[PDB]
C-alpha cells in the first residue's frame, strides 16, 4: 500500500503495508518537520505521513546598504521577512517581502541601485 | 579680452569631461547591481557561524564570469584615463589577479576579493572626483579654483560615507552646472546621507564663480 519513498533532499538510514515505518535523514541545508536531521517516514492511509520528509531552512545574509538588524537570523520554508534598504538603494520590483521556499529566497535579498 | 579666450578653453575643457563621463553612475550602479548578491553571500559566509562553499564559490564564478566586471571596470579607466594615467589600472590589475588564484573553498580568500571589490569601487568614484580636479586646477579665474577645491574636499567625503550615492549625486549636480541648469541645495535622499546638505552647498558657491565666469564672455 506505501510503496518506496523517496526523501526529496535526503533520503533512508535503511512494496510495504501499512502500520511499518523507516528513519530517514535530510541533507545539509534542510531539517525535518520536528526541527531535527532525523526523523521515522510512517506508511500511513494518505501515502507517507511526512508528506514533504524534509522542509528547507534559510539563512538571511547581510545586505550591503540595507538595514540588517535580521542579518544571520535562521528561516523555515514557509516563513516571510519584511527587509527594506537605505534611500537610494532597494529591493527589486518594488517588493518588500521575501519568503524561505524549497530551493532558497523568493525572490532574493538584495538593495539595488 | 585674450583672457575670455582662456575662460573659454577652461569651460570647454570641463564641458568635454562632463560629456565623456556622463554615463560613470549608470555604468557603476551597473557593476554594483550585478555583484550585490556575491559580494553579500561571501560576507555572510565568512561571518564566523556556518558556511555554504557551493555559495561563496558562485560569488567568485559571479566575480570571473568571462572577465565580464573586470571589463567593465576597464570600460570606466579608459573614460578617466586622459586625466590621469594609472589611478586604476595598477589596482584593476591586481584585482584581476586576486580572482584568478581564487581558491576554491578559501573563505579567507573570497573575503579578500571582496574588500578588495569594496576598495576598488570606491576607487573608480575617486577617479571622477580626481579628474574634475586636475581640470578645475588648471582655471585662470582664481575664485573658481577656491570653490574647486571645496567641491572637491567635499565630494570625498561624501564618497566616503557612500560611493554610489555619493557619485550619482556628483554626476548629477556637474552635469546640471554646465548645461546652466540651476542647481538644488535640498536633500535628494531625505537628509540621510549627511555628508549630501555640504556638498550641495560648495555646488552653488562653484555655480557662483562658473556663472561669473561665463559673463565675462558677453
Ligand atoms: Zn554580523
Amino acid at each position: 500500500p506505501c510503496d518506496y519513498p523517496d526523501i526529496k533532499h535526503g533520503g533512508l538510514y535503511h512494496p510495504v503495508a501499512v502500520g511499518k515505518y523507516y528513519s530517514y535523514y535530510c541533507d545539509e541545508h534542510f531539517e525535518t518537520p520536528s526541527g531535527s536531521y532525523w526523523d521515522h517516514i510512517h506508511c500511513t492511509q494518505d501515502g507517507w505521513s511526512p508528506a514533504v520528509p524534509c522542509l528547507r531552512k534559510c539563512y538571511f545574509p547581510y545586505l550591503e546598504n540595507g538595514y540588517n538588524q535580521n542579518h544571520g537570523r535562521k528561516f523555515v520554508q514557509g516563513k516571510s521577512i519584511d527587509v527594506a534598504c537605505h534611500p537610494g538603494y532597494a529591493l527589486p520590483k518594488a517588493q518588500t517581502t521575501v519568503t524561505c521556499m524549497e530551493n532558497g529566497w523568493s525572490p532574493t535579498p538584495r538593495c539595488i541601485r | 579680452g585674450a583672457m575670455g579666450r582662456l575662460n573659454q578653453r577652461n569651460i570647454n575643457e570641463l564641458k568635454i569631461f562632463v560629456e565623456k563621463a556622463k554615463y560613470y553612475s549608470i555604468k557603476l550602479d551597473a557593476i554594483y547591481n550585478e555583484c550585490t548578491g556575491a559580494y553579500n553571500d561571501i560576507m555572510t559566509y565568512s561571518e564566523g557561524t556556518f558556511s555554504d562553499q557551493s555559495k561563496v564559490n558562485q560569488a567568485i564564478s559571479i566575480f570571473k564570469k568571462d572577465n565580464k566586471i573586470v571589463n567593465k571596470f576597464k570600460e570606466l579607466e579608459k573614460i578617466i584615463e586622459e586625466y590621469k594615467p594609472m589611478f586604476l589600472s595598477k589596482l584593476i590589475d591586481d584585482f584581476a589577479i586576486e580572482l584568478d588564484q581564487a581558491v576554491d573553498n578559501d573563505v579567507s580568500n573570497a573575503r579578500h576579493v571582496a574588500d578588495s571589490y569594496k576598495k576598488l569601487r570606491k576607487s573608480v568614484v575617486l577617479a571622477y572626483i580626481e579628474s574634475f580636479d586636475v581640470i578645475s586646477s588648471k582655471f585662470v579665474d582664481s575664485k573658481f579654483v577656491e570653490a574647486s577645491k571645496k567641491f572637491v574636499n567635499k565630494a570625498k567625503e561624501f564618497v566616503e560615507e557612500n560611493d554610489l550615492i555619493a557619485l550619482e549625486c556628483i554626476v548629477k549636480t556637474i552635469g546640471d552646472m554646465v548645461n546652466d541648469r540651476e542647481i538644488n541645495s535640498r536633500s535628494r535622499y531625505n537628509n540621510f546621507y549627511k555628508k549630501e546638505a555640504d556638498f550641495l552647498g560648495a555646488a552653488v558657491e562653484l555655480e557662483g564663480a562658473y556663472k561669473a565666469i561665463k559673463q565675462t564672455l558677453l
